[PDB]
């Protein structure tokens, strides 16, 4: 739950 | 004794105060302390892209291959990027920058033309380094200081290097304030870029677009004309600032806001960055949370509601309903 909400994406610059 | 590399008159003028990012030797413990603690630092002697310091448009045209390069065009000095996939759910959004694929030599001829015809148009090459590049570039790339940067990757528990972005811009070009979800060693190669960073705890002051908007991760605030009625806390923003030139590496920690400009009347700028995925979430969570962990939370709430509601256009209304007269 906390881990679920703490996970991040890896989006950079233009799109991702 | 070559004189001042650049002066204040080449820097654009803004409404907020800054303090300087520290410039340090890669061997200086303070520089390691800052990186470990996810604060910016300009390293002056990594030799990270030593071999690339001879790069200029002629050497690159001759050597970088026949591959395609993404070149962004803008009618203004600000190059706001937009995620094309997200255009759908904000029908009232028209871009302020087109992207065009072209061969490298076409890009150089484009600059020549604009220059020769006194054009107003601005260009920004931004292309991931890849297989297609010529033998000499491959050799220059292999000559990067991998020993040093690999060690940094091991010490910070980072994930993999996802890419190296090659950036070639015209003097005066601005990348507006935004944050990236990876760690970045930003390796300046030719010319000078002014970098203004803001910590993740100033989220409140910088007013990012909605996650589902094409400009996700950029500030909505026009730095050249801040609308203090819509963005009142922009009056409280304080930046960390530096000017990086050839040989400098700027550590831009994950989630740190950064505004980046090529110095006015400073010629073309060239940069190669190094994007690494961040360390995994820790086994045990320490409270209270760090700011970037809160940004992570907020992004996920926005994502989940967009999905759960079946439509991101309903995220705003639901969120407002949740708070008005209840948490505000
Ligand atoms: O160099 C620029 O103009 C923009 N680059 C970035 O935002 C980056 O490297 O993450
Ligand atoms: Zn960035």
């Amino acid at each position: 739950v906390v881990k679920l909400l703490l996970e991040h994406g890896a989006d950079v610059x233009a799109q991702d | 004794a070559l004189g001042p590399a650049w002066d204040e008159s080449q820097l654009r003028s803004y409404s907020f105060p800054t303090r300087p990012i520290p410039r340090l030797s890669q061997s200086d413990p303070r520089a390691e302390e800052l990186i470990e603690n996810e604060e910016p630092v300009v390293l002056t002697d990594t030799n990270l892209v030593y071999p690339a310091l001879k790069w200029d448009l002629e050497y690159l045209q001759e050597n970088i291959g026949n591959g395609d390069f993404s070149v962004y065009s803008a009618s203004t000095h600000k190059f706001l990027y937009y995620d094309e996939k997200k255009m759908a759910n904000f029908q009232n959004f028209k871009p302020r920058s087109n992207r065009e694929e072209m061969k490298f030599h076409e890009f150089v001829e484009k600059l020549q033309d604009i220059q020769q015809r006194g054009g107003e148009e601005r260009l920004y090459l931004q292309q991931t380094l890849n297989d297609t590049v010529g033998r000499k570039i491959v050799m220059d790339f292999l000559g990067f200081n991998w020993n040093w940067i690999n060690k940094q990757q091991g010490k910070r528990g980072w994930g993999q290097l996802t890419s190296n972005l090659l950036l070639i811009g015209m003097e005066g070009n601005v990348t507006p304030a935004h944050y990236d979800e990876q760690q970045n060693f930003f390796a300046q190669i030719k010319g000078y870029k002014r970098c203004i960073l803001f910590p993740p705890d100033q989220f409140e002051c910088l007013y990012p677009y909605p996650v589902h908007h094409p400009c996700d991760r950029q500030s909505q605030v026009d730095f050249d004309n801040p609308d203090y009625e819509r963005f009142p806390n922009f009056q409280n923003v304080v930046g960390y600032e530096t000017v990086v030139g050839p040989g400098d590496v700027l550590y831009i920690p994950m989630y740190w806001w950064h505004h980046i400009e090529s110095l006015l009347n400073g010629g073309i700028t060239i940069t190669v960055n190094f994007w690494y995925k961040g360390a995994p979430t820790p086994k045990r969570i320490e409270y209270p949370l760090k700011a970037h962990q809160k940004v992570a939370i907020m992004r996920n709430i926005e994502k989940m509601l967009g999905e759960a509601l079946g439509n991101p256009q309903e995220v705003g209304p639901l969120l407002n309903t949740m708070i008005k007269g209840r948490y505000n």
